[PDB]
């Protein structure tokens, strides 16, 4: 007999973007070191954090067993920029506020479509920076074939 | 690619409509139920069977509850095809519903007959038709039996059986009044039919047997069933004019939460008749040619869906002195209102208003309580009697204000209203809970 | 249903990075350094029709590739009368190396080979190599160009190491057949004054600087190569009332690319298909002097599979079928369609047991070595067309053929196989025998 | 069934399908730099028109250019058999010209010669169908013409000429146009009065590269192996009725040289390689009452039959050694391209390769004149005896006569195709060598 | 159309008068796309 | 026999260069614009 499988994750490699290391465009960056970019639309709850499993940091819990599917790739959270609990200009605000939705539902609230690996600066301290929940990547409208701007998640 | 391709299509918008799933479409859960059976059993009519008599039967307790009634009769047609109209449903002049000698309800033809206007449809009606007419072109003698289902709150759903096991000491009644003439078949009119045959009678009820715990919860448990009942009283019509617009303040004596009020105004000549006779094809009798009369219906093709032959040009309901809402045209309440409320087409001369959400159905869903309103009246204005009948440029061509000179036939008025109640069963015994 | 699979949402956003290769930039391999020369050799016995002759391959270069045999012949008759008559003539060439035979070929290989194998201006530009195809009359002289289609003679990729063989000859010997059509016979007629062939080999070698030639003459080499297999038999000839069936045993060996055969009227060097009364079909055809018993030589060949003896086929491997049973026409007409890319001649058949038998990359063979009943299965159109009336052959059914085919007695079986060929310590011979 | 086949295995299986190194069964793709083709008109300076000089400049539209295509609007000053590749005839000569130095040649004389050796098939007819009337049109038909030019970067993405790279060097073509062209203008020597005057654009594909490519060519210096064309005219050693003539040509030639070519032709007939006769096709009027040796068919000036060639046999010398066993001409027209090419050659045309693949881009070996002080190109005549207003005497001729009308083919034409540089450094281009 | 000198004899931007009965007009395109297999099944990956 | 009208319609485009088009196509845009309210009436009919 030969032993059934289960969701077994597809994970890619982050990739050199020049000068630093993110995760490719269809993809997030998911975890670290050993998975650090999840494919498939879900992915390992993974459990370094701070330690906490949210889930972590571009993924959200979704109503499953198989620790291995229970987080949904392509998310993130309110996220306060400035005064406001905006998502990023190029997140989509699905509306799951928190207090409008069940526990599930509450986390998953910005959509990254398109948008997972880098987003736009914001013009929300006056100044065009990189919003305040991401890293500061290297790149501007003038650089070519790198539309993203200052960010990695 | 395929179908593959809408699932991955997913974005914010779909997490209101998938996002942690938590029902399915693909798999049926059903509820598991008691175990029963139904079975249809003739009761004893006391009394002699015949048009104008009065008949009677106490429902016999051959099982615990019962739910559907049906009253058969015979009848043989009086003349030719078209001179008949719902002929079982007039004959059935009314049934009254009594338990432990209290009057629960009581139907009259003409509620049966309204009743189907605003709330049967489609084959339902059509089938309802087939089981209380003659819709074939059938000719002079012909013979059938009609089934004329009762409705009473317990004749509609399973949900408000009676629970006759639970009435151990009080015998529950069903009083039938046959009319006295009944249209094409003993009577043309006025004139009687020389040799129609009287009717043979027979009534039907279903009772349900049920297993022991479920019967014995039901003989040994108080009940409270909430139930409706049909108040209706005449009143003179207010005849329009052929000169004006006649109006009418009627006081509705009316009592208790009310799901609806129903009405319409009638020429007692000929049943079912809601609607002005003209010369035109659907309104009189040889309408279209020489011999079309416009004093007498087709009776066959008695309704008619054209307001241009009714009689209310607007309404209102007034409570206490306030208007309940603003005046509507009497095409509001014979197409809008059982648009919204039913789903039906209720034919001219029928008028329904709801204080009901949901009025075709059983489960309340807001009701007028008429025992706390002082003076509720029902306001109308009719419509002006001046066309022609006789003259289809006239019957067809005519304004909204107008209506048929024979118009002025609809003299009666019929304001019907249906309520809840509740039957309230224990120690064997059971009558309707309010008074008034 | 229980498996594992991927929604793929950004799949291909995920799976993108840099270019690899640029196309507008060549690159060119530098090559070692080499010359060719084009060199006589001398030809041993006497050359003439019917006569056996030999040649040794002198070693003035490194390595060899192309061979002509060049012949001068003279018309006998007029146009219409020849048919690749300097290919009837080389009757069989034979490869010997170190005394061992690696190859042999034959008149009707080269004309196999070349109705199943080469096309468009090749296939014309070969015919104008061998045969006279600008209406010549009798008398006209010409000299024709034979090519060599062994495995050393098509690519330099298999050249053959002479400096690798300092102990053993290459030589190669060669029958010239007795007739030629429209040469020094007409069918059976011998044609008065004739003259004899003028014979000539050539040679195409290869001079390799020192630091390549070195290579060849010191080091072991193995060079993977094609051999034919051929025998002749029997045709179960049909007839004009049944459809005549056989079992032929191929005795074959090697892992085998292909199978390749023919039916011919063995008085009529290239027939493989019946005569008719329509145009090109036999001598005077479409004409009242027409005679379904003659060819039109310079017209033998045709594409109308209604000429054809061959309605069906299978291959049986130890007594099993490799393949369902096809029509005469696949094996005619697709085979080479899906392997080939040409166009076959009726009466030319194919089977391949590789992707590409045209090659010289292995592609998938039939090893015969390791089969123990190999037979070729064969059923026969009826002879039932009176070939002198067109339309009774122009508007025939698929099951029948002209009963002029049943001229058509001779069977050839043809088979290509890969061995290797291995030289080392100035000697060589093949990796295997069987 | 095929499981029948893959069962029969064992030792000579090994050298095909042991330790298998790739699978038929997968392909493997390469990613691909970016690139866009776009065609751009380019317009040409000075007056169109018979016997005129007129040029362009390749505009810096896109970043590497591939083909040119030049358009010309002919009409026929006669009727179907009058013209033979008249826009071929027509483009006189190309000249390539980099930063103001010249890179390369071509004569129409060559694209007819480069034709006759390197196209086939379909390529040929297509090509056919392009430079000429193939349709039987008539006098007063007009047509629009495709001529593509043959410059090493017309002929593959490889070379695509870096515009890009050449920030200071314009590319420019010098275009003649012949005076007159047969069929169109004039028919023989007579003119065509009313005859209209061609309408030339010239087109040229640009290559549009990513921003990294871009980069690239941009930056790093770059060399391209690329083909030139070096050509001279010389007198025929004309050979006679009692003669064979024999003539020594000094080959002035430098550079590797991938091949020579040539061909012997009478200078009033575009492209007649061979003699006149009254054979069908070989002369005006060719096999009737009207034909005469004077005059070609202009429609079928190009010929497959030898026996109107004029050269016997021929060697090349290399400082007055032989190079080669002298052949005939027919081995030179027949065998060379066969073996090299792989088309076929008409008569009156001649190849001798130094390269195993002449006709690929991929250098195969040369003869490389820069290193030969003296070569020479040996011909040999046949002998002018043959009356070519009798059918007979031509088609029933012997190997070492042609025609007496051969004494026509006045002019030799000797090419060579070699290898140079083609560096591009500091915005500027030009050739590694002289 | 039914006179060779007209049809043999004409220019560029001219044809058959029976060139209008070429009334249907078929337009191709072959283009690239990607065909996955995955345990045991399979489609097109757009 | 009055004809009918030929119509075509024309649309100015604005080609920008390199940088301009890379903002346009991924920045917000916010325009002022005008609009045409209409209402269509009776007058009340002039009088002599």
């Amino acid at each position: 007999v030969v032993k059934p499988q289960g969701y077994k994750p597809e994970f890619v490699n982050r990739v050199n973007f020049g000068k630093f290391w993110a995760c490719p465009e269809g993809t997030t960056d998911w975890g670290s070191e050993d998975k650090q970019c999840l494919v498939s639309q879900y992915g390992p709850m993974m459990w370094r954090n701070k330690w906490g499993w949210s889930c972590p940091a571009g993924s959200a819990p979704n109503n499953s067993d198989d620790w291995n599917q229970k987080c949904v790739q392509g998310y993130s959270m309110k996220k306060l920029i400035d005064g406001q609990w905006r998502c990023t200009d190029t997140e989509i605000d699905t509306g799951k506020d928190w207090s409008n939705s069940d526990w599930f539902t509450a986390q998953q609230q910005c959509d990254r479509g398109n948008n997972k690996v880098f987003t736009r600066r914001m013009y929300i301290d006056g100044k065009w920076q990189c919003p305040d929940g991401t890293w500061d990547t290297g790149f501007t409208w003038s650089d070519g074939e790198n539309g993203g701007k200052q960010c990695k998640y | 690619a395929g179908g593959l391709s809408q699932l991955v299509a997913y974005g914010a918008q779909d997490v209101y409509l998938t996002g942690n799933p938590q029902i399915t479409f693909f798999k049926t859960v059903y509820r598991r139920y008691t175990n029963f059976a139904i079975e249809s059993i003739q009761q004893t009519i006391n009394g002699s069977v015949g048009f104008g008599n009065k008949v009677s039967t106490q429902i016999s307790r051959n099982g615990d509850l019962i739910t559907d009634i049906v009253v058969e009769f015979v009848l043989t047609k009086g003349g030719n095809g078209g001179t008949t109209y719902y002929p079982a449903e007039e004959l059935l002049q009314d049934v009254e519903l009594e338990i432990g000698g209290q009057r629960i309800d009581k139907h009259y033809n003409d509620w049966f007959r309204t009743y189907d206007a605003l709330f049967r449809m489609n084959d339902d009606r059509y089938n309802y038709r087939r089981m209380t007419d003659w819709v074939n072109n059938e000719l002079v003698g012909a013979q059938k039996r009609f089934y004329v289902p009762l409705i009473f709150f317990f004749n509609q759903t399973p949900g408000l059986a009676l629970p006759l096991i639970a009435l151990q000491y009080h015998e529950v009644k069903l009083y039938f009044t046959l009319a006295s003439q009944v249209q094409g078949v003993n009577y043309n009119g006025s004139s009687a039919i020389a040799g129609a045959a009287q009717p043979t009678m027979s009534v039907w009820v279903d009772y349900i047997f049920l297993d022991t715990q479920e019967r014995t919860r039901f003989a040994q448990l108080p009940h409270e069933y909430l139930i409706e009942q049909l108040q209706f009283t005449g009143s003179e019509t207010a005849t329009p004019s052929a000169t004006t617009q006649a109006s009418q303040n009627i006081r509705l004596n009316f009592n208790h939460p009310t799901k609806y009020l129903a009405w319409n105004f009638n020429n007692p000549t000929n049943y079912g008749q809601y609607t002005a006779l003209a010369n035109i094809p659907g309104a009189c009798s040889g309408a279209g040619t020489a011999a079309a009369t416009v004093t007498t219906p087709d009776y066959g093709n008695t309704g008619t869906y054209n307001e241009q032959l009714a009689v209310l040009d607007s309404a209102k309901i007034q409570l206490n002195g306030q208007d309940r809402f603003a005046t509507r045209k009497g095409s509001y309440f014979n197409k809008v209102q059982p648009y919204q409320s039913i789903g039906g087409v209720t034919p001219a001369g029928v008028y329904l208003y709801s204080f009901a959400l949901k009025p075709a159905g059983r489960q309340p869903s807001g009701t007028c309580n008429f025992s706390r309103i002082d003076n509720a009246t029902l306001s109308l204005t009719y419509k002006t009697c001046s066309i022609d009948a006789t003259s289809p440029a006239a019957v067809l061509g005519n304004t909204e204000t107008v209506t048929a000179n024979t118009a002025t036939l609809l003299t009666a008025l019929n304001i019907y209203a249906k309520n809840y109640n509740v039957l309230r069963i224990m120690s064997g015994m059971g009558g309707l809970a309010y008074a008034n």
